[PDB]
RNA sequence: AUCGAGAGG
């Protein structure tokens, strides 16, 4: 298990990966040292030799450098050591170990190995810091949240090893999802909700951002956008020089709300020939959903394209977003009093409704749904009603939100935040959850030793009222944290437990291949499917559509 | 320093999961985090 | 360790041009100027007075990176007009400019009396 | 007076000065803001050997608290950069070379101070090297505090340097920078909860430009001429003199590149 | 260990202040604040330097070697 | 602390015993321990099963009896509805442990970032004593300038951290800048 | 009506109606025939598997059968002519593209198909997150373990 | 990280001008992203740098004690006294530009700390390495110059990538590869070769 | 057992060389380029070996015959010539 | 070199719209019954009242980079206060005889009736917007 | 359940549906009943679907069963991932464990079967056993460190 | 080595 399925591999190396967006998602930034340590045997040919003359000069502690030439003998040369190293002639069919070279293929891996798309093969581009560093798209198939995350980079040492790298295991080529039928990579952060609020056509920009932008596109047409707006002053809108930057060529049709052709409210999208007639760009369209704008132009362009189109738009988002700049803020939590008052309110009838069927209970004048302990029924009820109470708060809170606070927009995004966060901040962090249950008495009859016998009002049991702002109070603090170590518990439990299953699965599954019948076949040929999936067809380059004959009246499908 | 000082290791009928009776004795969130959480707590 | 100098991006070194001069693609007039050992704040200054001519129809500033200092301006001129006079014209403005805001600031502090 | 721009000075302190800049493209003022932060060269110690160290502070701890401490540098454009100069390690010229000895006598604990440290390189007439002490007692920034019975040992070269290679070298620490106070571009959009006028103080540079009139249309064109800026000056240069080396070091390197292009 | 030389923010010296600082706040029985305005530290990053420093220097200058 | 009838059912230590501790701290007479408040009876020790027998109460003013603005940033707090309790915690921030202590408010934050902050604190370097020049450890790491916090717990002054820092109150701005 | 289908029509037709640039107005070139005629050949040449057995041929169109009803949905000859005015020859290039998306869109032999299944189980059962039932992992477990035991059996009757 | 949740690696090194600058002149020791926060729910560190910067222009101390009574609201006005927006939400100038930013930029004072783990003593990398005898492998760890290993599950990545000869050179060349010679005829390599 | 010839005339086989095939094709023939294997194709611009392959295979310089399999063990081969690439 | 169409429009309403600085425009035609449009306008940029009359012209003309004005070569192409330039996303027909023209200018969206002006409406993307007080 | 059913008009609308949950599954008898459809009925467990109505139904109910709960998250994994588990589970006559129990148990390969779990054992009876191992699995040949009948090493290269 | 402890993802 340890040693012949998985070995200790050399040219293996790790380092922390931060992350830098000018850096293209198919080039790994390879730290200098680690490139000047790695080595990658070249044979001498007739264009080669020349170029390798002179990086055997530079040396190995130059990149580039070579660490060893190879006699055809083999017996090793040591350069760092050798005298002859000043004088050496490279010959032919001697194999010089070339320091590592930037546009020279790699495999970079996050350690979680659950995806084939969690090790993909980038192009190296030597960098001097001592961070790996990777676009910030990338990291969503890695599933690496940088803080501290460390990644593992293995150097090819065969040409046909190279190949197979870049013929197969590139980022460009692992875009789309063989799993999900959905690109892996979307644009992320500052690149989404920038994208976003240039978009807007509040947004306009001035002719000189305008010209840096059209220089940021890595190709431009040269053709300056025409004014949205010439009379009283040239105004390009945001969404222009976006189109600049989305390949020409690509149309994307998007209705999700009630999206006229007019569309006032802005939702959903047009596209035509990569330019964009209406919509703010949201998460979807740049999303790594199918239908999103990078499943059309991995498809139609083919992958090299999208990978470039990840690259410039977020140059360009990303430079506007700076002249804008973004602040997350204290005064984003904090909410109307005029809101906060009904928000007290609606918490306060919660409060009444949960005693009044408790009084109810205590009556034992009651109606118990058959195959439901009346006890059950009780505390179901409760827990629902407190539930919806969390949720109808933030809810009231949200419509409260204006459109300028920042967590509103990173949602509307959908970059970071959701409606939960806002809601366990701003009003209620809602009834504690342990085992399915609300808070236990330890103490027989009591929650806390500090709440009285036998209560099972809200607070006994532990649901919040309170705002994160506003604070916790100290019982409400104890339940929180109670709830949480079950999560972290059940974190790590569901980890090991996957780890075991996703051994099982592989170790099953791992001789079924498609075979040149199409039978799908073990190793013994035993056929699992005689046409793979039963449409013989590669889970790549299938979209979801509708099927037009099904649905409608029947009148309409004859019309 | 202080709080490896003051260690409690348990053993190994839900010992990890936050118990009413530990509340006013044992810092509700100092644990460790990973495998073996919760067994170990700081006073 | 791995780190690069900070002299490094202060100075020229193996003979950097400081200037290189190549012709754009797919504008006529337009030239692409890497400046080397160059930082921002000069190169929104020329930009800035290059945009203020007339003549000059393109003018924008690019870094391909903040690790290296590798400033690279782009300008688009008028016909009849050559992008590096442009590019002198407007460095010697600014120039100009600097000169006349040091007198004048010399004056002003000769009547400030503290 | 001269055509271009003309600015007044609202204040002068040889610590500060406070100015207004109109007829000024933007752009400008903020590049030589940044080069009056990065650009403006002045000396402090590059090199520090220590013979004896008996003090609790790690050598290179008080080596780097002796970068920190100002040299003057009015005649620092005399100097010549050590890298720029023919010498091996450093000449008189290049380098300014300062010793200090202290040796912790008092059983009062002793204190090292920056009028403590003494130069042993010749002046050659120009204003280099003092340590500038604005401290009523003259007493200057304490490197170490040395107990009883404790004798630190050090020499001390300065080279010539700019703040891009080191924050030490910068002569100016804060420059204060006022446009568009009334937001009539309206460059920014402010954050209010319930009114932007209440939640945002009214700047003083505000009051200097006249209120706009509720009636008037927002204008695309206008780019704003006039910006309220002051400069804070360590003293290593004078504030005068800062401001006039940063127009002095842009004009510099605005002739190296036409000069660049003149050899191409 | 020892009071630092400027404000990392700022670049504004600090070293000088700090023994004045001290004596004056004994001296006048000041409030902190009102001795940083007399400083003329006025920005909050100059006076986090000093407010949040402490000299360790002191404990280390009791141990006897 | 301990709560008894007198009128009112009211903590037994009273604002009298308190001025003469500080008094006795203040001094550095009459001497006034944590032992004198035992003997005097006033401060009581619990096992969990006694805690089980006792009624506490987490604020020594809510035991006090209860006869209408309230400020709405004010977290809400269920009035206790108890008549009686034989007891009173002597404050909320003494079940929180010393790393829980550090942290500046875990009220107003979820429980698992506190969780992971006490973690992290045991990581993050401070200067250890100030022995340490004299001390030969294996590996030690002592910041340069060590700053005290800003913002500090009560509880703090009784861990020392403030006297020992391991952080620096950097100026920090959220904000996009170029995507790092 | 929305299912996994292995070439999207929609696109293609848009692409289509801006690369020919074609105007309402103008009538279809294309004979009805010729519309009907295509379609059929055009679901004639696609092949899951290579060769003529009667009963691979047979798996065959079991296999194209959905494919099949589908591009008989997008492309009706009545449909055909009022959802766009389809050119002949941008009908005659749908045809071409229609074919060669799906001959792409087939699986390259030799693809290892089992453990690309496994690691896209994991990497939901990872991130998996936990009116009652064994719902998540244990009920994954449950279901790969095959064993007898159910924590919550459970029989659906209508 | 911070004294809050949050915890992270420096991306990068930026001088003090190219940094944005308010009014006042101060620049950010730390740039932090607005993203992480309102997934992390984290109001304390927001909640934080409003009272660390109140405090330091009172120049009195801050107290965050938990479950006492403090109001966000106040603290607002305290720094409405001192002029600071109650938000803390600053004007801030992009610096390279001198322009505006368009949105204001929260400024604060917060308390970090610096983590143990550092890149230049975690980073390792080996070409050729010192191999366990018995096992013919690389040995474990940067002490050691020590090989990464190549897990079984990784290996499952790169057959469902589907290239044999990544795998086997990653598998035998790159570590313990080994010739030998087992005789044909005991079908066990009984036989031992002199090839001299 | 032997002899598992597949007709030439009857083969089926799907006519688009495997994505596996042209990586492993291009990596050979990348491989004899480094190994200075004489290269038919007239070659503008290009060191690197792979790229010299991938420019031979849209030629179809390369000379190369591709064993297709079959679970039964009958051999087809169909020639790079013959296998369709796009 | 022919304007395509033009038109004098009355603007029943302004609305502020989610954006405040463009705020959707709805007006009815002057002498014609069946036309009517819906603009998206940029009130910083022009000022709009509740009732308005505004002259409406669309023009094929007066690719090419936008070329920074300079006076001595312009010529205005119009007196107008507001131009936009943009693309139509489609061209419908509400009923037989009205015709339905949709033209957006970088996202801001306009709306046209008519059967009338249909012959002037044209299939070709460019389209040149002048509004005059 | 609600669920919705072709109108007389054949646009699609929807009827409530009246549906009854059972606790225990006792399979067959509950089929053999009045007021119930037989078609219709389901059981959580997928032994009892495949007992009484044979391994088909049960493979049905198996991808039913994984789709729940990757439902349950709202991930979405295509169909032909998921029925290859259910498949090689199904096509084994008996369900067929993931666990050792069976699939370390299925007799092609000795290798394979060893690389999970209790491989010694398996070793120790191969060897009483004499079983002769093709070497045709991925894991065999990474044992061998010969080149696996896998992507891109499973088609011989041969000169022209 | 071995064993343990601890810590990072
Ligand atoms: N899948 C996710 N969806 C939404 N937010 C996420 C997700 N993963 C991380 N975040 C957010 O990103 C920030 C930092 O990540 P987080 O603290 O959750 O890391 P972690 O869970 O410890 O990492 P790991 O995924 O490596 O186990 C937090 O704001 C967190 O809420
Ligand atoms: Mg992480
Ligand atoms: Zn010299
Ligand atoms: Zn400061
Ligand atoms: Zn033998």
């Amino acid at each position: 298990r340890g040693n012949l399925m998985g070995k200790r591999v050399d040219f293996s190396a790790r380092t922390v990966i931060s992350g830098d967006p000018n850096l293209e998602l198919d080039q790994v930034g390879v730290p200098k040292s680690i490139a000047k340590t790695l080595t990658y045997p070249e044979v001498v040919t007739p264009y080669n030799i020349d170029r390798l003359t002179q990086l055997v000069r530079n040396g190995p502690n130059e990149h580039p450098g070579a660490k060893y030439v190879i006699r055809d003998s083999g017996d090793r040369i040591d350069l760092r050591y050798s005298k002859r190293a000043g004088d050496i002639q490279l010959q032919y069919g001697w194999k010089v170990e070339r320091h590592i070279m930037d546009n020279d293929p790699v495999l970079f891996n996050r350690q979680p190995s659950l995806h084939k798309m969690s090790m993909m093969a980038h192009r190296v581009k030597v960098i001097p810091y001592s961070t790996f560093r990777l676009n910030l798209s990338v990291t969503s198939p890695y599933n690496a949240d940088f803080d501290g995350d460390e990644m593992n980079l293995h150097v090819p040492q065969s040409e046909e090893t190279r190949a197979e790298l870049s013929q197969l295991c590139a980022v460009p080529l692992q875009i789309v999802s063989p799993q999900s039928n959905k690109p892996c990579m979307g644009i992320v952060q500052d690149t989404l909700c920038g994208i976003r609020k240039l978009t807007l056509r509040d947004t306009f920009i001035e002719l000189d951002q305008v010209l840096n932008m059209l220089y940021w596109v890595p190709d431009w047409d040269g053709v300056i956008p025409t004014p949205a707006i010439i009379k009283p002053k040239p105004l390009w809108s945001g969404k222009q020089i976006l189109s600049v930057a989305i390949p020409n060529g690509i149309h994307l049709q998007r209705f999700d709300e009630g999206t006229t052709l007019l569309s006032p409210k802005d939702n959903g999208m047009l596209i035509i020939d990569g330019q964009i007639i209406f919509g703010v760009v949201e998460k979807k369209t740049v999303g790594s959903s199918n239908g999103g704008l990078i499943h059309v132009v991995t498809r139609e362009k083919g992958p090299q394209v999208c990978a470039k189109l990840f690259g410039n738009i977020q140059k360009v988002v990303n430079f506007w977003l700076l002249h804008n700049g973004f602040s997350t803020g204290i005064g984003d939590t904090i909410a109307d009093g005029p809101t906060m008052r009904e928000i007290t309110e609606t918490i306060a009838e919660a409060k009444k409704k949960v005693l009044d069927v408790t009084k109810e209970a205590q009556a034992n004048l009651l109606t118990a749904k058959h195959g439901m302990t009346l006890r059950e029924s009780f505390e179901d009820n409760v827990v629902r009603f407190l539930n919806e109470a969390r949720d109808k708060a933030g809810r009231l809170a949200e419509v409260n939100l204006k459109d300028l606070n920042n967590v509103k927009q990173m949602v509307m995004a959908g970059s970071k935040g959701s409606f939960i966060n806002i809601a366990q901040m701003s009003a209620c962090v809602g009834q504690q959850s342990v085992e399915g249950k609300r808070i236990a008495f330890g103490f027989v009859d009591r929650t806390l030793p500090h709440f009285s016998k036998d209560d099972y009002s809200p607070e006994s049991k532990g649901f919040v009222e309170n705002s994160y702002l506003r604070g916790l109070t100290p019982q409400e603090f104890f339940f929180h944290a109670m709830g949480g170590r079950e999560g972290l518990i059940d974190t790590a439990v569901k980890t090991a437990e996957t780890g075991y299953i996703q051994r099982r699965l592989v170790k099953a599954l791992e001789d079924i291949m498609v075979h040149y019948d199409n039978t799908t076949r073990n190793s013994l040929g035993n056929v699992i499917q005689f046409i793979y999936g039963e449409d013989g067809m590669d889970a790549a380059h299938i979209e979801k559509q509708s099927l037009d004959t099904i649905g409608g009246s029947d009148a309409a499908f004859e019309k | 320093t202080l709080s490896h000082l003051r260690r409690t290791n348990t053993p190994i009928a839900k010992p990890r999961q936050l118990h009413n009776t530990h509340w006013g004795l044992v810092c509700p969130a100092e644990t460790p985090e990973g495998q073996a959480c919760g067994l170990v707590k700081n006073l | 360790m791995n780190a690069p100098d900070r002299f490094e991006l202060f100075l020229l070194g193996e003979g950097e041009s400081k200037l290189k001069i190549d012709p754009d693609t797919k504008a006529p007039n337009a030239v692409v100027i890497t400046f080397e050992k160059e930082d921002h704040t000069l190169g929104n200054l020329i930009r800035a007075e290059l945009l203020n001519d007339r003549k000059v129809l393109f003018a924008a500033y690019k870094v391909e990176h903040p690790f290296f200092a590798r400033f690279k301006l782009r300008i688009q001129t008028t016909e009849g007009y050559d992008p590096k006079d442009a590019l002198k014209n407007a460095c010697n403005s600014i120039i100009n400019k600097l000169g006349a805001l040091k007198t004048n600031f010399e004056t002003e502090w000769n009547l400030q009396t503290l | 007076s001269e055509e271009g721009p003309q600015v007044k000075i609202r204040e002068a302190s040889k610590d500060n000065v406070d100015f207004i800049l109109s007829n000024v493209d933007l752009a400008m003022a903020n590049s030589l803001r940044r080069v009056m932060i990065a650009e403006i060269p002045t000396l402090a110690i590059d090199s520090v050997e220590v013979e004896t160290n008996t003090t609790v502070l790690a050598d290179e701890f008080i080596a780097h608290r002796l970068g920190l401490i100002p040299l003057q540098s009015m005649d620092i454009e005399q100097l010549e950069y050590s890298r720029d100069c023919f010498c091996e390690d450093h000449c008189d010229k290049c380098s300014v070379v300062l010793t200090l000895q202290a040796f912790g006598e008092s059983e009062s604990t002793t204190n090292v101070y920056s009028k403590d440290l003494v130069i042993v390189s010749n002046l050659m007439g120009r204003n280099i090297g003092h340590p500038i002490i604005q401290d009523k007692e003259g007493n200057g920034v304490l490197i170490c505090k040395l107990r009883k019975g404790q004798e630190l040992k050090l020499t001390c070269v300065a080279k010539k340097g700019i703040a891009k290679e080191h924050a030490k070298w910068g002569p100016a620490a804060a420059i204060e920078f006022e446009y568009d106070p009334w937001n009539k571009l309206k460059h920014t959009d402010y954050w209010y909860e319930q009114d932007s006028a209440k939640e945002w103080p009214q700047s003083k540079n505000c009051e200097y430009e006249d209120p706009p009139n509720e009636g008037d249309p927002f204008d695309y064109k206008a780019q704003a001429d006039t910006f309220y800026m002051n400069v804070e000056s360590v003293g290593s240069i004078p504030v005068d003199q800062v401001v006039v080396r940063g127009i002095d070091t842009l004009q510099k390197k605005v002739a190296s590149i036409l000069l660049a292009l003149t050899q191409m | 260990m020892i009071v630092p030389v400027r404000c990392f923010s700022c670049g504004k010296v600090v070293g000088d202040k700090w023994e004045s600082y001290l004596n004056l706040l004994q001296e006048d029985e000041l409030d902190e604040g009102t001795a940083l305005s007399r400083l003329g530290l006025k920005r909050y990053c100059c006076r986090r330097m000093i407010l949040t420093h402490v000299d360790l220097i002191e404990k280390f200058l009791r141990y006897n070697p | 602390f301990i709560v008894e009838d007198d009128g009112h059912k009211e903590l037994k230590v009273r604002k009298g015993h308190i001025a003469k501790l500080m008094a006795t701290e203040y001094q550095d007479v009459e001497e006034y321990t944590w032992s004198s408040l035992l003997n005097e009876g006033l401060v009581e020790y619990i096992d969990a099963e006694e805690e089980e027998s006792i009624l506490i109460a987490m604020q020594p003013e809510d035991l006090e009896p209860a006869e209408l603005d309230v400020d709405p940033a004010k977290r809400i707090r269920v009035s206790h509805h108890a008549t009686t309790f034989t007891h009173c915690e002597i404050h909320p921030s003494m079940i929180l442990g010393v790393a829980a202590s550090i942290i500046p408010f875990p009220d107003h934050n979820q429980s698992p970032r506190n969780t992971y902050q006490s973690a992290m604190g045991k990581q993050a370097m401070g200067v250890f004593l100030t022995n340490y020049n004299v001390r030969m450890d294996t590996m030690a790491n002592i910041l340069y300038y060590p700053q005290k916090p800003l913002g500090t717990t009560r509880a703090m002054e009784y861990l020392k951290f403030r006297e020992l820092p391991a952080g620096q109150n950097a100026i920090v701005a959220i904000a996009c800048y170029s995507g790092y | 009506a929305n299912w996994p289908l292995p070439v999207n029509i929609r696109r293609i037709i848009q692409n289509a109606q801006q690369t020919f640039h074609i105007d309402h107005t103008k009538p279809s070139d294309l004979t009805i025939k010729d519309i009907v005629l295509g379609v059929k050949d055009l679901q004639e040449n696609l092949l899951v598997l290579r060769g003529k057995n009667e009963i691979i041929q047979n798996a065959q169109r079991d296999a194209v059968t959905l494919f099949c009803c589908l591009l008989r949905s997008r492309l009706a000859t009545r449909r055909v002519l009022q959802e766009y005015r389809l050119t002949k020859q941008a009908f005659d290039w749908v045809l071409s593209n229609i074919e060669a998306q799906f001959l792409r869109s087939v699986v390259h032999p030799g693809e290892m198909v089992g453990v690309l299944a496994a690691q896209s189980i994991g990497e939901p059962a990872t991130q998996m997150t936990l009116k009652k039932v064994t719902s998540g992992v244990p009920r994954l477990k449950e279901i790969l373990n095959v064993a007898k035991n159910m924590k919550t059996p459970s029989l659906t009757v209508y | 990280a911070s004294r809050h949740g949050q915890k992270g690696t420096i991306g990068i090194t930026y001088r003090r001008e190219d940094m944005p600058f308010t009014a006042e002149g101060i620049v950010p020791d730390l740039i932090i992203n607005p993203h992480a926060i309102p997934s992390r729910m984290t109001v304390a560190h927001l909640i934080e740098c409003l009272l660390s910067k109140v405090a330091a222009l009172s120049g009195n101390e801050g107290d965050a004690s938990p479950f006492t009574d403090i109001t966000v609201e106040g603290i607002s006005k305290l720094l409405r006294e001192h002029g600071y927006q109650s938000r803390g939400f600053e004007v801030m100038y992009n610096g390279h530009t001198g322009k505006k930013l368009m949105a204001q930029i929260f400024f604060g004072p917060t308390y970090y700390q610096r983590l143990r783990h550092m890149v230049d003593d975690k980073i390792h990398a080996r070409a050729r390495g010192p191999m366990q005898v018995l096992t013919r492998q690389p040995v474990e760890g940067r002490s050691r110059d020590g090989g990464l290993r190549f897990g079984e599950m990784e290996r499952d990545c790169m057959i469902a990538h589907g290239a044999a000869s990544f795998l086997k050179e990653r598998l035998m060349e790159a570590s313990d590869a080994f010739r030998v010679h087992i005789c044909g005829i005991c079908g066990l390599m009984t036989v031992i070769a002199k090839l001299n | 057992l032997k002899e598992k010839a597949i007709p030439k005339d009857q083969r089926a086989t799907t006519p688009y060389m495997t994505k596996y095939e042209r990586a492993r094709i291009l990596g050979t023939r990348a491989l004899q380029i480094s190994m200075n294997a004489p290269v038919f194709v007239d070659l503008e611009g290009e060191t690197d070996p792979l790229r010299i392959a991938m420019k031979e295979l849209a030629e179809k310089k390369i000379p190369l015959v591709i064993r297709r399999y079959l679970p039964d063990g009958s051999f087809e081969d169909w020639s790079v010539e013959e296998l369709i690439v796009d | 070199s022919n304007t395509l169409f033009d038109d004098i429009f009355q603007v029943s309403e302004v609305d502020p719209g989610r954006y405040n600085k463009v705020c959707r425009i709805e007006a009815a035609s002057t002498t014609q019954d069946q036309c009517k449009l819906t603009l998206d306008i940029n009130v910083e940029l022009f000022p709009v009242a509740a009732q308005d009359s505004l002259t409406v012209t669309i023009a094929s003309s007066l690719t090419r980079s936008w070329r920074p004005p300079q006076a001595g070569d312009r010529s205005l192409a119009d007196d107008y206060d507001y131009v936009m330039y943009g693309t139509a996303y489609k061209f419908e027909e509400v009923s037989k005889d009205l015709i339905a023209v949709y033209y957006s200018f970088g996202g801001l969206l306009m709306r046209l009736e008519g059967n009338y002006r249909n012959l002037n409406n044209l299939k070709q993307e460019n389209a040149y917007l002048l509004i005059r007080r | 359940y609600d669920r919705k059913v072709p109108s007389p008009t054949g646009e699609y609308v929807k009827e409530p549906e009246w549906v009854l949950e059972t606790d225990g599954v006792n399979l067959s008898e509950v089929m053999t009943v009045p007021g119930i459809d037989p078609t219709r009925i389901y059981t959580n467990s997928f032994i009892d679907i495949m007992e009484v109505l044979g391994i088909e139904a049960g493979r049905a109910a198996l991808y039913k069963e994984v789709y729940n709960v990757i439902a349950s998250d709202g991930s979405y994994v295509n169909y032909r991932h998921m029925a290859l588990l259910v498949d090689v589970m199904t096509t084994q006559g008996g369900l067929t464990s993931v666990t050792r129990h069976g699939f370390n148990r299925s007799n092609t390969g000795a290798l394979m079967r060893c690389s999970f779990e209790e491989t010694v054992e398996i070793l120790f009876e191969a060897g009483a056993s004499a079983e002769l191992d093709d070497c045709r699995g991925v894991s065999e040949n990474v044992i061998l460190g010969q080149m696996a009948p896998i992507g891109t090493g499973a088609f011989d290269v041969m000169i022209d």
